[PDB]
RNA sequence: ACCCGCAGAAGAAGCACCGGCUAACUCCGUGCCAGCAGCCACGGUAAUACGGAGGGUGCAAGCGUUAAUCGGAAUUACUG
RNA sequence: GUACGGCCGCAAGGUUAAAACUCAAAUGAAUUGACGGGGGCCCGCACAAGCGGUGGAGCAUGUGGUUUAAUUCGAUGCAACGCGAAGAACCUUACCUGGUCUUGACAUCCACGGAAGUUUUCAGAGAUGAGAAUGUGCCUUCGGGAACCGUGAGACAGGUG
RNA sequence: ACGACCAGGGCUACACACGUGCUACAAUGGCGCAUACAAAGAGAAGCGACCUCGCGAGAGCAAGCGGACCUCAUAAAGUGCGUCGUAGUCCGGAUUGGAGUCUGCAACUCGACUCCAUGAAGUCGGAAUCGCUAGUAAUCGUGGAUCAGAAUGCCACGGUG
RNA sequence: CGCGGGGUGGAGCAGCCUGGUAGCUCGUCGGGCUCAUAACCCGAAGGUCGUCGGUUCAAAUCCGGCCCCCGCAACCA
RNA sequence: AAAAUG
């Protein structure tokens, strides 16, 4: 099963290639409570 | 702290409680200036030999209603905080929130 | 988070001591262990029966623990053995013979333990919280409070996040030091985590 | 204290025991023993020379790995009487064939070491940090650290040749070679990507962080920078220039075409007016061409290599350092360690052993 | 075609869905993985949204699905 | 308002005017905020005016970093850094290198055999493990229970994870 | 067994980087010799006058005080003389060793303290930065709490000011 | 291979002309500033002077061999 | 006069 390399012809290391495309990205909590945090709508809805 | 730790220093004034007199005789001769060298050296080794959770120093005083030996206090012999709850209940006679 | 424990700042002013006792320092600390433990053997016997407060006492190495309840009928019982049963306790306890005395709290939501505890009940037999706090609330304007403030805080209807929520009713004078501000806290060992049950209630300016 | 080693030691070759097949492997040596036994074999020369060693190499395993299981029971008995009769010399004989015991272990986890082409050589590995920004170097610099602190813990001269530190706090890039004794045994096996998840620092509203960190390890190869060809491998012709230069230019086979025979790669020059000059300037170029050729399909085979390895994928995403929840994951080692403090601080023995397996 | 006689439930029920829209919700792996999805994005170790089980809802020898066309679009408005 | 084509243009370009693909928004007004290297007002040892510091040195202490078998853990702008540890010799203590105990170190429920306690002998780093001398409280138509240890089974403990 | 019991090691590492406290660099001083002012505390498994011996910390000896009475404790800066004459000093006391005293099972990693010596850096501190509006800062001492034992910390009390 | 010019702390430049005695800017490291980073402010480290011989009391400095780079030349036919 | 970025 393939990932389509963001990269493409990976001559060097494949390895650091890969950790600098879209597969290991910088993943960021979306937490609730603080900054970044409000919610329009919740998972559930209002009541 | 721990259960454990409290069981430790009960463990450790029950031997205190059992042992004092018998430590206490052999601290007095090694003090006294007019005793035999030959008995001073026996009591030493007796002491050297006789428990370490029997002495007072491995007495760490801890608090009597949690278990905290950090912030102890010989007036209420409890943790700081766990005092300062009990004295905003109430609970500690004496103990006003004061001003000087 | 951020106050003073009203009960505290008062206990000289217009609280009566819960403590009424003299000890020496040699004396004042296992006192004192004692008389914790007494109170929390009281808290484990009668959370069933509605009990508030203790103040305790001991002249003459003889102590009086004084008991400050809602309902007399389940708290002494039908018979006075049961009393006596739960003194011979409290005098293991502490070391010396004791004796004790109930008082009978005068309109029971009025003071503030007694409805905390009743919340606290309320939220563990899954009840509206929120509905809850309001009926009490409006139980204890109807009994002439002249002021009510009720608080719980955190994990309120199983929600990933901390809920802080709070009524409040007449007049709550926390600053006023001759104020009559009946402070309690219950925190409620619910299935979805701690909510901490905090009320004021404010009886009379003296 | 002595017999509970020997037990840990038992328990340790038993896990080694599964993955090299002791169900499997004796059943694939009756196999060949059935048809060797038997005189009618060397027909066939080029399937049985395969077989023949390979019989003998699996004899090795299966047969000593049931020489261990009759050996500790052995030794055991023989400490055991000494012991109770208050015997002094059986005790020390006792020790001594446990010892040998250790050695054949070590063999075995050896031959898992033994694995490769590549092993006993000098190791570098290259830490690159993510798309983090802040979050990544942070985490490159950590890791940096752990491999550090391993180095030290095992023995290695450790040797920082390349390091390129963040551009806020941490590391971009660091290059760290690692020189000793199956230096790139341990490490071989440490490479990949590595998910780091954390409460950030950085982050003013403290949000959790999905971190990633490559750890790109690999051996130091020997230099070989040209091999000397000799006369047999080239092939020299001269011909006339072209261009202008009366009667001089002409009458002279001063250009040279050099041509690599086996491979086909050409190098002509018409430049000096000497031939011999040119002929060796051509040489000088056709050798420079053929280390290009040598170049070239080196770094193809790399290429080739490691479009392998991409195809892999989320495979290279080894380790899972869930520092949010203290225990850490990796792929192929199954079991999760609740001191992140002693992992950070060198101590991966429970992830290289089950990597390798 | 239809009608007369015979035994016995005998041989004829299941798919789609249950976050909100959109009628119907809880538990077990799972954990921004696998997967979901018409749209607003669920999934980051308590998922009423994944996947299963139990409990439903609504259809019904079906039911979804994509497609196609119109509507809702008063999103080409002569009506408007 | 771009491509291509046309028409116009000396040229610059203008004019007419798409499609594919792509996104779930694109905006408009207004509202609460926050923010402004906008404006106005006021205030704080905020500046100014002053007084001494620290930063340079040695010493105490705490952190980090490296290191160590282990350097318990937490605290991280102010609002972490003589902080939690109002007191790390042992203990503390959580940690490491060893030696040890598995209903547990601490509880409660037993079933029973034995009242607790009192005195000592050796080995060991000690945890502890045996041995030898001394012992037997309140009522009891008095089986026994209240106390204190041993034993085995489970419930369950417990965890400064 | 990420559980517990013990023993030691540690948490006091050490090329360093920082923070925070203290003593410093001097003659408003350093020391020697006379002398003045307290406040606030803390105590009966405690404090410990008097007398004696110790350079001395401390011992013996033997009263009193559950303690405005007995004590811990003389407050120290200040004042009154004497010196030294701006030196790396009669500055500063670090460090490194020696000789002793308590405390506790025990100071070796690991307590102070009595003493003898020793005399490192430092001659007011780069960039930068910090506190404080009056009994305030600045600065000198005195307690206490956690303490068998051990504060430059912290809480407090007072002197100059 | 000819003639000429160089190779100097991590980068680029002097200093070599005429012997003694190593500077400049950027970085590197350390502090500071700021919520942080960048810039800026302060402090510090870093050199067998391409390599090897020689002469000279002594060589980066002079001379020669060797290596690397750059340039010019490499012609009439 | 000075304040680039997250
Ligand atoms: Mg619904
Ligand atoms: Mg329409
Ligand atoms: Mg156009
Ligand atoms: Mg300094
Ligand atoms: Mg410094």
């Amino acid at each position: 099963s393939r990932y389509q390399h963001t990269k493409g012809q990976i001559k060097d290391n494949a390895i650091e290639a890969l950790l600098h495309d879209p597969l290991f990205r910088q993943r960021v909590e979306k937490n609730k409570k603080g900054k970044g945090s409000y919610m329009r709508k919740g998972k559930h809805g209002n009541r | 702290a721990k259960q454990s730790m409290k069981a430790r220093e009960v463990k450790r004034v029950a031997l205190a409680d059992k042992y004092f007199a018998k430590r206490a005789e052999l601290k007095a001769i090694i003090s006294d200036v007019n005793a035999s060298d030959e008995d001073r050296w026996n009591a030493v080794l007796k002491l050297q030999t006789l428990p370490r959770d029997s002495s007072p120093s491995r007495q760490r005083n801890r608090c009597r209603q949690t278990g905290r030996p950090h912030g102890f206090l010989r007036k209420f012999g409890l943790s700081r905080i766990k005092v300062r709850e009990a004295a905003m209940r109430g609970e500690i006679p004496g103990l006003k929130k004061a001003s000087w | 988070g951020q106050k003073v424990h009203p009960n505290g700042i008062r206990l000289g002013i217009v609280k009566p001591w819960n403590s009424t006792w003299f000890a020496n320092t040699k004396e004042f600390a296992d006192n004192l262990d004692s008389d914790f433990k007494v109170r929390q053997y009281l808290t484990k016997e009668l959370a069933k029966a509605s009990v508030s407060r203790i103040v305790i006492e001991r002249p003459a190495k003889s102590i009086r623990v004084t008991i400050h309840t809602a309902r007399p009928g389940i708290v002494i019982g039908k018979k006075g053995e049961d009393v006596e049963k739960l003194r011979k306790v409290v005098a293991d306890i502490a070391g010396v013979p004791a004796q004790i005395n109930i008082a009978e709290v005068r309109k029971p939501e009025l003071d503030a333990k007694l409805v905390a505890d009743s919340i606290t009940s309320q939220l563990e037999r899954r009840v509206m919280f929120r509905r809850a706090m309001k009926r009490a609330v409006q139980n204890a304007m109807r009994l002439g409070a002249k002021g009510i403030k009720v608080e719980v805080s955190g994990r309120l209807g199983g929600a990933e996040i901390a809920r802080t929520e709070w009524y409040r009713e007449g007049r709550v004078p926390l600053h006023t030091l001759r104020a009559d501000i009946d402070y309690n806290t219950s925190e409620a060992h619910t299935t979805y985590g701690v909510i901490g049950v905090k009320v004021w209630i404010f009886k009379g300016e003296i | 204290p002595v017999n509970n080693r020997i037990q840990d030691l038992t328990e340790r070759s038993d896990v080694l025991r599964g993955y090299l097949d002791y169900d499997a492997k004796k059943e694939r040596l009756e196999e060949v023993n059935a048809e060797l036994e038997q005189p009618d074999v060397w027909n066939e020369p080029e399937r049985a020379q395969a077989l023949g060693k390979e019989r003998s190499s699996l004899e090795a395993v299966v047969d000593t790995l049931d020489q261990m299981k009759q050996g500790l029971e052995d030794v055991s008995g023989l400490l055991e009487l000494a012991v109770e009769a208050d015997d002094e010399e059986t005790f020390n004989e006792a020790v001594a064939e446990l010892d040998a015991l250790e050695e054949k272990l070590a063999q075995l986890e050896f031959r898992r070491m033994f694995s490769g082409e590549y092993d006993s050589a000098d190791c570098y590995l290259d830490i690159q940090a993510g798309s983090g920004g802040t979050e990544a170097q942070d985490w490159a610099s950590m890791l940096e650290r752990m491999y550090l602190r391993w180095a030290e813990s095992r023995g290695f001269k450790t040797e920082i040749i390349e390091e390129s530190e963040g551009e806020v706090a941490g590391i971009k890039s660091v290059t760290i070679k690692i020189s000793g004794d199956y230096a790139y045994g341990w490490l071989r096996t440490e490479t990949g990507v590595h998910r780091l998840v954390r409460k950030s620092p950085f982050d003013s509203g403290g949000r959790r962080h999905t971190s990633f960190s490559s750890a790109f390890v690999y051996p130091e190869v020997d230099d070989d920078i040209d091999i000397e060809i000799n006369p047999a491998d080239l092939r020299i012709d001269v011909y006339r220039t072209s261009g202008a230069g009366g009667q001089h230019v002409n009458r002279t086979e001063s250009a040279v075409r050099i041509t690599h025979i086996p491979t086909g790669i050409v190098t002509q020059c018409q430049n000096d007016r000497s031939q011999h000059k040119n002929k060796d300037q051509a040489m000088k170029q056709m050798k420079a061409k053929l280390y290009e050729l040598e170049m070239q399909k080196k770094n193809a085979e790399k290429q080739a290599m490691e479009d392998n390895k991409s195809d892999i994928g989320w495979g290279s995403q080894i380790r899972s350092y869930v520092l949010d929840d203290s225990r850490i994951k990796d792929l192929r080692t199954g079991v999760e360690t609740r001191n992140t403090q002693a992992v950070l601080d060198g101590s991966l023995d429970q992830f290289i052993e089950a990597s390798l397996k």
